[PDB]
């Protein structure tokens, strides 16, 4: 996994790669990582996958639920809370580690939650197998009031570098971007660099090949 | 960590150093360890970086309803708040935390809680991993009643030796000048601090 | 002290009727980085046979230069005889299991062709035991590769239409070009699901003609 | 002199269970240990007197894991090295 | 594995599966599991590929060298006590080889000799080594007969290994024997376990759990 | 280890506007096969749950899938689609984070209304694992992966799709100690399901 | 040696259209304690050669001897040693492969990671890796500990294949070679700011920039941080 | 912080054997490893298929004993507690 | 223990603690840690006590061969013997020293040998267990060229701190300065180190 | 607690003919690190008791809060509680040992070893010991730590038996307790220079002498040791 956050003049913009892989095969090829806490709360996790999956969706449910509570939009400082305490409660059990980034009516934030319950605030952020290999990227290019351009490149080339670096890492990149004044816009498959390869000979077998013992009709 | 609080004759100066380290790797080089658990009362985290902040919330949740409840509370109530949560869950936790805060009556106050969990009020304290390398200079260097630019370089050194030393400790030096003035935030780069 | 360590790598032999074709990734690994792209482990070994040490990769080079001392000496005795297939497998046998309790953790393969100057493939584990193989894939991506390669160039669970079964699909030859597509094919499809195979495809053919490389392309990410 | 690992990301775990949730592999209840008389109960003093194949070839242990680790779960290191 | 040899009015009968695993992953389904020590002496390897071939093929060399100075066969009683000496000295090292030394000599008659890491030399009329020995057993014991012909002996061997490939996983592949006779050993072949089993199926009726 | 210990496979593939999933039969104790006829494919409805893994834990998820199934169609009147079907098994096998059942599930299906083809797959804990082109679990994982991955390509159609999964699952468990005796391939369509039973190795 | 006590951390380096360039840091560190800060850790054997080395820092003197005798036997009845029949970068890189897989073998290891960078008499640039366990590889760019991590990336961004080395000049590859030298720093506890710098060239032979700082380093953003959340 | 022991006083001493010199108790030769392929040489991979009595009473392990103490032997500690 | 070395303008002064423990209990507290190795050359035994004797027995003897068949040694030569003697044992070995020494050539030197067993000369060296507590301290306050008696000071003052704070640290503190005058041994009380 | 980090080493007591001399230390150790030197390890519980607690700090800052809380429980609804139904060295004792067993049966022992030293009200000298596990007894002399070894044989030397404490006077009993302190800053590693001593007199009552010093200390004999052997 390689997951970046990098905020920029006027909000965050987080990408991760989409390779998907169970201990040396690759499980999923368009793994989608970056998950909605709110329509301007995104997070993308690493560690136990369930776990980040599970402890997502329940601190998206509370936060949609407290958000129609109060009737105003939600702080991304409340999901921190949320997430960080309930992390906590397990002693590190659930093994979920995140990057939450989103935009709120007090500014643009880009948190990082580990699986212990530690949280730290941060203008660029790295995660995953590949967060070596990204962090050295952001750290060589990262600068003060990044444009919403520049901030959506060097994101993209940091995921990139992990991507070409990481074997855990791999495929497209996708990024979702979180400005201050407007909606948070998903960019599924922002760069699709590794196209596959096509096959020499098209390996279909004539019908009839496969020897059959017995055939039914299923009442469904 | 190089943590390091120090009494002076107008009020405490709390600083830090901005590095955190998991393994060989830093993680965060530009973190900020001070933390604001009431008004003129700053808690500084040393250990476990989720107990300590778990510690923190829960001592601020206790403060702020002390506050509203019984009226401002002192840098020893705190400090008494950190040692009942860190003491009754002592097997769990691994936190040591310095307190420091300014009270117009008793000025400036530091208490320090080690792993163990007891209290202890000094004229100033050092804390973390990055402190063992400073105990000598902190000792033969501080003095009762120190200036506010002398405890401000009396800290700017002993934490550039700190950082000097330690490998899990760098990045800039942060403080918190707690004064009847108020509170004033201080940051000092590595070729600042570093050539002195 | 763990002597050992693993270097990802994968490595494939297969035999036929007038050639024999041992490919293999270029691809060098260390946990989850990537050490270099192109570290070739397939190897011209000269009598035109060819020699890979997939595995360990210093187990790997040590048991090479182990067998370039080995024929080079029989090579010293002998006159400067060519070295027969059957000879060099026999050889490795005794150098792998020489180490029987401290192994050399590489899957050996050499292929070339025989005494009767059909192809050969020997495959040998970390302790020896060789078997002359029709085909045999080794490394990270074996099990990948080799059900395909079953697949294809034995016709294995494969009977002609019309039969229901009782009539397997004949084993004819599969020419060099072919074998050249499928093993571009399974090295494509072990890149694609594994993450240790997919920078560059090195293919060494034997045939009477002499040893003969070529090099493809892989996904490299 | 170790080097201070601040979020415990380096953390790691009666030995551990290799299978959590099933009983029937339980160190205690695999190897229970008797009691303190078995050896006055039965003459000997007990009660109770590989998948490695043909070919050699080169899953983890939890003690040496995250505790968030679960065996045979999907895990992606959070940092790596 | 699975391996058989038996004793019989005609000679021995030995019979082999092919299949060599690793873990789950079948590494080949074509390992010969036969060393042919001389035209009269057959060596029948299991467990350990590496320890069995090597040793075995060396003591091949042994037995040349024991043809060269004496100029007689060396006998089955002396070749299975080579091997099990040998053997021995490296009990505890982590050889893993059960071997059945299965020959025939003028002075001795038809001879198996039981080998295996431990040490042990046995000498019997019947036995089944590997993980499949006792489906092998199961189906020997109950057919095996002293006065069996040729044909029904080499059959009861073939059932056997098929009934173990069957019933053990690490069992399968093809079926390959060899009956060793007064003037030497016949290799009577090789048989896949996926034809064999339905020609056995359609011949016998049995396997009538199995659909088909 | 207990999802080794039994053994098992499951595949599920997508053609054009069909799904088809199929599983080796072998029920075993490591070496010992024990019973040829442990069939791992349980549907609910239209919608098609393979599970690999420890044997008791396939039966009882399939006797709490088939519970909650009956109740869901019960109360809403209406079969459970495959991708709510999914969510339901994600969060029934979470559910269990830290006393987890040793399974891994494969759904197949395909959605009522939209008619589109669906599968998915899930490790121990309900990671869903959701794929355009085909899904795998069991002892033969990989193995089952490569060959898909050579074999399979978009848009087959039913009977392609019988033959690609077929061969696949085939050569994957000729290479799989624990798996094998005879394979059963469903192929579903949008107005029925044709279940077939595969000629095999019987070793 | 069974555990490294004293250890330099790091060495990366690259080839480019004419030579090679390798740097490392200055410091030894004992544990987290960066105890020695004048440690030397890029060995010269050449006009044509230089040995980087990483791990234990006494055997990375060990390995300097056994470097300093190669050179002194070399000489030893060769009256062209100075010029032809002059060693090699690959006969060092050989000589040290060989004595590392044979410490290895006698479980003796020497905890080291080696890279010999230097340029063949034919003009052909030599970079190789060695390390404890005998495992040898080349590529356009090498690094070694939070290197092979952090700055190999850095450096395959601007040679991410041997079609790129005539491409790449010195000035390129030295930039290059000081970003990640200064990105190390940055996330490398283990790191320091002085380092020395090596450059084989073909034609301009061995220059050894030694004791340079790591400079142009960005801390400015740090003052607007908050702590943990709020 | 541990504290300084510089003439190795408390110093103490694969498993020990509990009775040195005695082959039969070595853990080695107690417990030997099984072969490689065991597995498939024996069909469940395996080549194999207390004191006190009635009344509970409330030796030294050699791991923890410093290298100089013989089991069984008269030992004088040498420092104390 | 701590042990330091330091060059002045006319030599090196080498000092030490005398505490020694086994474990809590002090099994000697007047031990002398500065062992002649030769006329102007003296180590200081850090670490195992056997390991670090038999290694000074050891190297004595080699010395005094050198000297009978070579020619008096150097300060190096020394710590070379060390060096080869600690590497070639280091599994066996736990031994780490300062090597200090006088000769006219290149007047006072100082070598330290850590655990690891490399070489490295240095301004001044500290060692023990109770320099962890004095890095920063001298770091801060070492100087080139010292006289004799700054050096004197310099030293006293870091091992009065060292004692400090180092449980396993304590007693007199002495010292053997090396100069072209000869050797001198120096001995401070804790009543006179104690009151800086 | 299951291991103590700051710990407070030994306390030492005895009792003379018309009272007990009670002593400690005012050092805290975190490890081999004299950490903290200005910690207070004797407790007064009124003007006829004084406990001595070693072990954890924050275990005896727990129990010196549960003797406070014992004090103003005591007082509640207690007119008499200045001058009789007072607090008795017997009562905080066996208060402080059920606690102690208590925590020892929960697993969750305090890690402390208590000396209750005093008089009770009808005159007689209470001196009784009790540790993390409970284990309770009393002496005429009794210490804890390095003192149970080094300072109680000296004690001992002074009162050997019961038949000897009225032999005893304050002189003698007090310059025993400053011999006995200054042998353990000798000999004991985690001691520290400055101790404080309690009087518990039948008489005068508590006299609390704070921050003393241990004096005379003999080391001018250390000049003529050379080295070791030779």
């Amino acid at each position: 996994t390689t997951i970046v956050g990098v905020k920029f003049n006027n909000g965050v913009v987080i990408a991760a790669d989409t390779r998907s892989t169970q201990g040396p095969i690759v499980a999923d090829k368009n793994c989608a990582k970056l998950h909605r806490i709110s329509p301007k709360i995104w997070c993308a996790g690493a560690g136990t996958a369930a776990d980040t999956e599970a402890v997502t969706q329940l601190i998206g449910s509370n936060i949609e639920l407290h958000s129609l509570y109060t009737s105003r939009e939600p702080r991304v400082v409340s999901a921190l809370q949320m997430l960080k305490q309930h992390l906590f409660k397990y002693q590190g059990h659930i093994g979920a580690y995140l990057i939450v980034a989103g935009v709120d009516p007090t500014g643009s934030h880009l948190f990082s939650i580990h699986a212990h319950g530690s949280t730290d605030v941060g203008y660029y952020l790295s995660l995953g197998s590949g967060s070596l290999a990204a962090m050295a990227v952001l750290e060589s290019h990262w600068k003060q009031d990044l444009t919403k351009e520049e901030a959506i490149k060097l994101a993209s080339d940091a995921i990139q570098a992990g991507i070409w670096n990481d074997l855990g890492s791999g495929s497209n990149v996708d990024v979702c971007v979180m400005e201050i004044g407007k909606d948070a816009e998903y960019l599924r498959n922002y760069l699709t660099p590794n196209v596959r390869e096509e096959k020499q000979k098209s390996y279909k077998f004539p019908r009839g090949t496969t020897a059959v013992l017995k055939e039914s009709i299923v009442n469904i | 960590t190089s943590i390091m609080a120090v009494t002076f004759k107008d009020g405490v100066i709390l600083g830090a150093d901005s590095r955190t380290t998991t393994g060989a790797y830093i993680a965060n080089r530009v973190t900020d360890k001070l933390t604001r658990v009431h008004d003129k009362i700053w808690c500084c985290r040393s250990g476990s970086a989720a107990d300590t902040q778990a510690i923190a919330d829960i001592v601020q949740y206790h403060l702020e309803l002390y506050t509203s409840q019984y009226g401002t509370p002192s840098t020893e109530t705190a400090a008494s708040v950190f040692k009942e949560l860190c003491y009754e869950n002592k097997d769990n936790l691994t936190a040591g935390i310095i307190v420091a805060g300014y009270d117009d009556k008793n000025k400036g106050e530091v208490y320090t809680i080690p792993l163990g969990g007891s209290v202890h009020k000094l004229p100033y304290a050092i804390a973390g991993s990055g402190s063992t390398f400073i105990y000598g200079y902190c000792d033969k260097n501080f003095r009762e009643n120190m200036s506010k630019e002398e405890t401000v370089d009396f800290i700017k050194h002993s934490l550039s030796q700190a950082i000097k030393w330690d490998g899990s400790s760098g990045g800039v030096i942060r403080m918190v000048v707690l004064t009847a003035a108020g509170v004033e935030r201080l940051i000092f780069y590595p070729d600042e601090y570093e050539q002195l | 002290f763990n002597p050992y360590g693993d270097n990802g790598g994968t490595i494939l032999g297969i035999a036929g009727e007038d050639f024999a074709v041992l490919a293999g990734d270029t691809r060098n690994i260390t946990d989850y980085s990537i050490n270099s792209r192109y570290e070739p482990k397939v190897f011209d070994c000269g009598d035109n046979i060819v020699m890979s040490a997939n595995g360990f990769a210093a187990d790997g080079d040590a048991l090479v230069k182990r067998f370039k001392n080995s024929v080079k000496w029989y090579h010293f005795d002998h006159n400067d005889k060519k070295l027969s297939i059957n000879s060099a497998a026999r050889n490795i046998q005794h150098l792998l299991y020489g180490k029987r309790f401290f192994p050399y953790y590489v899957h050996t393969i050499i292929a070339g062709l025989d005494e009767d100057g059909k192809g050969a493939v020997y495959s040998f584990d970390p302790v020896g035991s060789y078997e002359r193989e029709q085909c045999r894939a080794g490394g990270a991506a074996a099990s990948l590769i080799m059900p395909f390669l079953d697949n294809q160039v034995n016709f294995k669970n494969q009977y002609e239409p019309g039969t229901n079964g009782k009539v397997k699909k004949p084993l004819k030859y599969l020419s060099v070009e072919e074998v050249i597509k499928l093993v571009r094919d399974s090295f494509t499809s072990a890149t694609e699901r594994h993450i240790q195979v997919g920078d560059g495809l090195e293919i060494l053919i034997v045939t009477k003609d002499g040893v003969r490389k070529e090099f493809y392309e892989l996904k490299r990410d | 002199p170790k080097f201070d690992d601040e979020y415990q990301a380096q953390a790691r775990q009666a030995p551990l269970n290799p299978y959590p949730g099933l009983t029937v592999t339980e160190p205690s209840f695999a190897n229970p240990a008797g009691g303190y008389a078995d050896g006055d109960l039965y003459p000997v003093g007990t009660s109770h007197p590989s998948q490695g194949g043909m070919i050699f070839d080169p899953a983890p242990r939890r003690e040496d894991m995250p505790p968030g680790w679960m065996p045979g779960s999907k895990y992606d290191e959070p940092f790596g090295p | 594995t699975t391996t058989l040899a038996f004793r019989f009015q005609g000679g021995i009968i030995v019979a082999v599966d092919s299949r060599a695993t690793a873990g789950n992953w079948v590494a080949s389904q074509t390992v010969k599991k036969v060393i042919e020590i001389n035209p009269f002496l057959l060596g029948t390897m299991a467990g350990g590929a590496a320890d069995c071939q090597f040793w075995e093929t060396w003591l091949g060399s042994q037995c040349r060298l024991h043809e060269l100075r004496e100029k007689e066969r060396i006998s089955v009683a002396a070749a299975s006590k080579i091997l099990s000496n040998l053997v021995y000295q490296y009990k505890g090292a982590g050889l893993s080889m059960g071997t059945m030394i299965c020959g025939y000599t003028r002075k001795e008659g038809p001879t198996i000799y039981y080998v295996d890491s431990d040490g042990t030399r046995l000498k019997g009329d019947i036995f089944c080594v590997g993980s499949g020995q006792t489906f092998a057993y199961g189906v020997l014991d109950s057919n095996y007969k002293w006065d069996l012909s040729v044909e029904d002996a080499l059959y009861l061997g073939k059932r056997s290994i098929l009934a173990a490939a069957h019933r053990d996983a690490y069992s399968g592949g093809s079926v390959n024997l060899y009956h060793v006779t007064e003037d030497g050993w016949i290799y009577h072949g090789n048989h896949d376990v996926g034809e064999l089993f339905w020609k056995v199926k359609e011949e016998e009726g049995s396997f009538n759990n199995v659909i088909g | 280890d207990p999802s080794s210990i039994n053994g098992g496979i499951v595949v599920a593939m997508t053609g054009k506007d069909c799904v088809a999933i199929a599983c080796d039969l072998r029920l075993g104790s490591q070496s010992l096969g024990v019973s040829n006829k442990f069939e791992k494919i349980f549907h609910y409805g239209h919608v098609f749950l393979g599970i690999t893994g420890l044997a008791t834990d396939v039966t009882t998820l399939n006797e709490m899938f088939r519970y909650k199934t009956n109740l869901y169609k019960l109360k809403e009147e209406r079969a459970i689609e495959p991708e709510t079907f999914t969510q339901l098994v994600s969060s029934s096998l979470y559910e269990r984070r830290f006393g987890p059942y040793f399974v891994g599930p494969v759904v197949a299906g395909i959605n009522s209304k939209s008619g589109k083809p669906f599968i998915a797959g899930f490790d121990l804990i309900g990671c869903i694992d959701e794929a355009k082109d085909f899904i795998v679990s069991g002892t033969a994982s990989d193995q089952l992966f490569g060959m898909c991955e050579s074999l399979y390509e978009p848009n087959l159609e039913p009977e392609d799709l019988f033959e690609t999964i077929s061969q696949a699952l085939l050569n994957a468990a000729d290479r799989d100690a624990l798996s094998g005796w005879g394979a059963v391939v469903y192929i579903i369509k949008k107005d029925e399901v044709v279940k077939r039973y595969l000629k095999m190795r019987q070793d | 040696t069974q555990q490294p006590i004293v250890t330099g951390t790091s060495v990366i380096s690259m080839k480019y259209d004419n030579g090679v360039i390798i740097a490392a840091d200055n410091l030894g560190s004992y544990g987290s304690l960066l105890r020695f800060n004048g440690v030397e850790r890029l060995i010269p054997v050449g006009d044509n050669t230089v040995v980087g080395i990483s791990g234990d820092i006494s055997d990375m003197q060990h390995i300097e001897r056994l470097l300093k005798d190669l050179v002194t036997e070399n000489a030893y009845d060769n009256p062209l040693a100075d010029a032809e029949e002059a060693l090699e970068p690959s006969y060092i890189f050989e000589y040290l492969a060989t004595v590392m897989y044979q410490r290895r073998s006698k479980m003796n290891p020497l905890w080291n990671a080696i890279i010999v960078a230097g340029v063949q008499s034919n003009g052909d640039q030599f970079l190789r890796y060695v390390n404890l366990l005998g495992v040898t590889y080349s590529s356009p760019t090498l690094a070694t500990g939070f290197g092979a991590h952090m700055a190999n990336p850095l450096l395959r961004k601007v040679v991410d294949r041997e079609s790129d080395i005539p491409k790449t000049t010195v000035q390129v590859a030295e930039e290059a070679i000081v970003n990640a030298m200064r990105v190390l720093y940055y996330r490398d506890a283990r790191s320091s700011r002085n380092f020395s710098l090596a450059i084989i060239d073909k034609n301009t032979g061995l220059t050894f920039k030694k004791n340079l700082q790591v400079e142009n380093m960005k801390w400015d953003f740090a003052k607007d941080i908050k702590g943990y959340g709020t």
